[PDB]
DNA sequence: CCGTCCCCCGCGTTTTAACCGCCAAGGGGATTACCCCCCAGTCCCCAGGCACGTGCCAGATATATACATCCCGTACGCACGCACATCATTCGAT
DNA sequence: ACCGAATGACATGCATGCATACAGGATGTATATACCTGACACGTGCCTGGAGACTAGGGAGTAACCCCCTTGGCGGTTAAAACGCGGGGGACAGC
């Protein structure tokens, strides 16, 4: 019973954990809907850059480098996976 | 081109920076490109929040 | 007996006036005399090219306005209308300019 | 400040679906080998661009006036409570 | 049960509170008006950097191989998820 828009695969308890790590005390019931929006915005961009390099470099494999770079453009460098 | 429309739509035929900011802030596709800059002598967009209006 | 506008309505006139025009706002002469004072201890006897004393003015004022605009949501977001000092401390905090 | 109420939350079932572990294949990253066509580099030549003046232009900048807008008082409506008379009901004799 | 007289009830007048549309009043704003001119848009050299032609040799695009690591699949447990609910305290509204 998994055949659906997988955005709901980011389950509500998973959302709750993050807010705890973020120091959120009480989470409203509606936050569970808007967050699946924000994360849908964010990955819409970072993958948009990520494919472009790969499509450029004749590579059919999006690689770890071609996402460290794409994160670098947004001004959020990601230490650890390369460089 | 977009600036030229606005100045003519303010009856002035010569582009001046106040006529030039309106063509970038009001054009949604460009606003994401000049999101950081601050055009000199530029003025700002006319905008008052709804809560700011008087009671009536 | 003399006519008086109600409180607040004179402000809204300006909000539609100053947002329309595009001249500078801070008085010119003191604002330069601030930049010499603040810059005095970075280096001795500095001479600002007078083209580049305004160049701060059209670059710091487009930053304060980018601030007062941004607290105005927060003071709105707190069910209020007036901005208060507690508002700015938030406003600069989300951006990351104080913390 | 009063106080309201609901709506998240703990906490408890129970469904499941990530989790791993392993298996299998080859797409496909990565690398070597070739080579040519392609960009750097020189020489030469030249008009495209910048500097300098120029005026004119309309472009701006100021006037004065018509008009629009806000606000208070106003009166006017109006439904109100208060208050009444009158419609109505009751106590007594009929 | 009606007359008779008194009286609570039924209907209203009265007076007011309140709402409110508005007009007056003032203010401010927008208009169309004059005057003015720094400051635009060519104009005109005048020159050096863009253009033409030339060679020269890496550097990129080819083919050709490989292998590795991604994706596929496939049974098992068990952890986390989905679901209910009980109730309180955090939002919310109002003064």
């Amino acid at each position: 019973k998994v055949l659906r828009d997988n955005i709901q695969g980011i389950t509500k308890p998973a959302i709750r954990r993050l807010a705890r790590r973020g120091g959120v005390k009480r989470i409203s019931g509606l936050i569970y809907e808007e967050t699946r929006g924000v994360l849908k915005v964010f990955l819409e961009n970072v993958i948009r850059d990520a494919v472009t390099y790969t499509e450029h470099a004749k590579r059919k494999t999006v690689t770890a480098m071609d996402v460290v770079y794409a994160l670098k453009r947004q001004g959020r460098t990601l230490y650890g996976f390369g460089g | 081109e977009l600036a030229g429309n606005a100045a003519r739509d303010n009856k002035k035929t010569r582009i001046i920076p106040r006529h030039l900011q309106l063509a970038v802030r009001n054009d949604e596709e460009l606003n994401k490109l000049l999101g950081r800059v601050t055009i000199a002598q530029g003025g700002v967009l006319p905008n008052i929040q709804s809560v700011l209006l008087p009671k009536c | 007996k003399p006519h008086r506008y109600r409180p607040g309505t004179v402000a809204l006139r300006e909000i539609r006036r100053y947002q329309k025009s595009t001249e500078l706002l801070i008085r010119k002469l003191p604002f330069q005399r601030l930049v010499r004072e603040i810059a005095q201890d970075f280096k001795t006897d500095l001479r600002f090219q007078s083209s580049a004393v305004m160049a701060l003015q059209e670059a710091s004022e487009a930053y304060l306005v980018a601030l007062f605009e941004d607290t105005n949501l927060c003071a709105i977001h707190a069910k209020r209308v007036t901005i208060m000092p507690k508002d700015i401390q938030l406003a600069r905090r989300i951006r990351g300019e104080r913390a």
